[PDB]
């Protein structure tokens, strides 16, 4: 079920991260929110995505989108180099049977939707 | 438009074709390891086809694929679901080209997965796009109108199979679909001007 | 419950597949040396068939099997009678079950006899009586659905010809009867519990 | 009589089979190096078959294949119309025999050019005369129910190539009205009064 | 017609005569009685029989079942050693166009069915 | 359109010139007589051959036929060698998309239908 099965690919040589300039992520393909019950299930989401990124001690403000089918959430880190490795650990991986891919987006235009995400800057982690 | 057949495929054990071609008749067809010999419905089954130069690695993947692959063509897009307890390998180029991946990349589908391996309108964009570039820069989206696919054994970059012939059990498939709209192009931009010779 | 086509078949010179593959569309096939091309009915021509690996050894054969062999499927069973001004040579797993004959027995066919090749009850009872004996026993029975044939040229342990393969002329018989009850018991097997790798 | 298909095409590469047999529902067939994937009608397209033994100079070839070459069917006779941009080389016994060519010539058919290929009723004559000079040579005419043709590149005496299997892209033609009235001839002939071991 | 045509195969290795411990045998597949005219049709049978075990010095008593369809033929021998040379040269025949097969039955149900094979012991041969 | 287009094959070896003692020929396949407009239109069937045995200086009566379909015109030569040499020049090559072959005529038969040949005796020449 809502488990991680490996990665499509391994992200090397032909296939290697851009390593962008920004410190922004959006990860895709999540999940389905017509599919989804109550208004707790978010947790299940934020959640696997730490524990895929149990490593990286960077990501500071998290948030998951439950209108968009897309499935997207979102997450800011402090450096590019912190946003860099959360994307080696989520683009190409399988998550509850569907392909997870990750676009880099503008620093200016995260805030402008998340102006919480200033503040956030303590490291989040798993349970 | 739409084509007879959404697509056709065809199975190879190594560098050998295996069987006869398959032909889809419904949108859904199932490719796995049993031995019903309808091939003119939904399901393709390898079980029971015949190869006089079989060994005992290609025999035992066989026995792995069990459910196999379900093929579906719904919405424009074609996709590819791993009903087998082994996992898929499945390139597409249109695929690749959607996500950013280098071309030739190789898509591991663990058993239970899905994957999106081709869109009509995407295709259809590119080729818009092509005709402006010559006849070869064309010409070359023949290649995106076939995907390749092989069962339990993985091919590509990381595994000392580079080409899916180093595979004991594949499958390649035919989108007629984009072919259709590729060839009405092909036939309205002429020819290459080029030279060749009859004799050498 | 009965199938489209009782039976396919395929030709074969030597290791190499020749021609396209016959469906039966009536309980009698006639497998002959000579020309006619409607493959869609109830002969099956040989005569006409190309093979750039053909060689003098496989023509001269191809001259002596004449009327060659009438397949028919009459009562549950399937004959096997040699028109054949030569014999021909069959092995058949299930006719040599019936007999006690050791699984790999070819059976000579002289010119004007006639073999019950096979019988579908027995087949049906042995796949039973197998279901009990696990995945591999049950999958074991897909070697049971082919029949392999020479015309002329004699194989087996008695020959120099050891396998079918080294015959200059000889056809694989498929009954999709069997293979389809097969299939029905062996999807609802499931798979074996043994592990596969995907990189060795 | 005639033949439910009045000819069925084979495309080869090298010494290699390539794609499915094309079977003709109509007077005209085009054997062409496109994509459209239908080969139920008038159409042979061979642009969009693989071939996992293609090399370079086969690729380069099948570019220039184009508009190909058109076959049709028109009042007893066959006819080979060149529509590609590059030449085609057909060796055709029958139309060897009508203008006294030697038997294994190969004419090359410049683009825009078109050749008669075949003829019914000198075939239906020649069968007639064959019959009382024996079996052998009834069983010859075989040979002339089909016709070889290669695209862009000659074979035959001038060319180093001296078969047709060393040309890259080349098809073979069976004329299955030939085929059917020989058949029918040859079926009354019974066989060769020769022997043939089991052993050797 | 109503001739020999050798054998399906040759009875060695994996194909070996049982030699089991009976003087008995029935031999199947050698007719069909309701394609025979007349009562003096059996006489061919027997002959054949004996026609193909020209070498055989122990045949003592044969009996044609001329209501089986099966074309079953019975024979009883001197020794089991005798009923194995008979049936190495019966089994896997071809005759009449049919492939014959022999089966060895219990010495004392043979005894029930055919009482007169008692005192039948001299040997039968071909003419 | 009204072009030649090289030959079908090299006419050498298997495909050898008969070299006939005649000095008569027929041209077979050069046009249709119902597709031509005009009479002016076997000039150009007269000057194409002539184009094509340029090289020859033994054609001396050439007469094309405006009836028949199979498109035929007559040539006379000097001598044999003459013919022949026209033979080689037209037998299997390629003239407006068609075959053209060539057969030898008697001389007697030629000169009963074109009896205008025997005066005839100037070389013809292209232009």
């Amino acid at each position: 079920s809502k488990v991680w099965q490996g990665q499509a690919f391994h992200l090397d040589r032909r296939n290697s991260p851009p390593n962008s300039l920004t410190p922004c992520l959006k990860i895709r393909n999540m999940f389905d929110p017509v599919m989804e019950i109550g208004d707790q299930w978010h947790l299940a989401i934020q959640e696997a995505i730490l524990e895929k990124c149990s490593d990286n001690d960077g990501i500071v403000h998290i948030a998951v989108d439950k209108n968009s089918r897309e499935g997207c959430v979102y997450v800011k880190c402090l450096s590019p180099e912190y946003a860099g490795k959360a994307f080696k650990a989520l683009h190409g991986s399988w998550f509850d049977g569907k392909l997870v891919t990750v676009k880099y987006l503008r620093l200016d235009r995260y805030h402008h939707r998340f102006p919480q995400a200033l503040t956030s800057n303590t490291p989040l982690k798993p349970s | 438009e739409e084509p007879k057949h959404w697509c056709s495929i065809v199975y190879y054990e190594l560098n050998n074709r295996v069987g006869e071609a398959f032909h889809a008749s419904s949108t859904s067809v199932l490719v796995d390891g049993f031995t019903d010999p309808s091939n003119n419905k939904n399901r393709f089954c390898l079980g029971l086809l015949s190869n006089v130069n079989r060994n005992s690695t290609i025999e035992n993947t066989r026995r792995h694929i069990g459910k196999g692959v379900h093929l579906y063509y719904v919405g424009g897009e074609v996709y590819a679901e791993c009903l087998s307890d082994s996992s898929i390998f499945v390139q597409s180029r249109n695929c690749n080209y959607h996500h950013g991946f280098h071309p030739t990349t190789v898509c591991k589908i663990p058993s239970g997965c899905s994957l999106k391996i081709f869109n009509n309108q995407e295709f259809a964009q590119l080729l818009a796009q092509s005709v402006n570039h010559g006849f070869e820069t064309v010409y070359e989206l023949t290649k995106m109108c076939t995907i390749r696919m092989s069962f339990v054994k993985g091919w590509g970059a990381e595994y000392h199979r580079q080409d899916v012939t180093s595979t004991p059990c594949w499958i390649e498939i035919h989108l007629h679909g984009p072919l259709q709209w590729l060839d009405k192009v092909l036939t309205q931009m002429g020819s290459p001007h080029n030279p060749i010779s009859e004799v050498e």
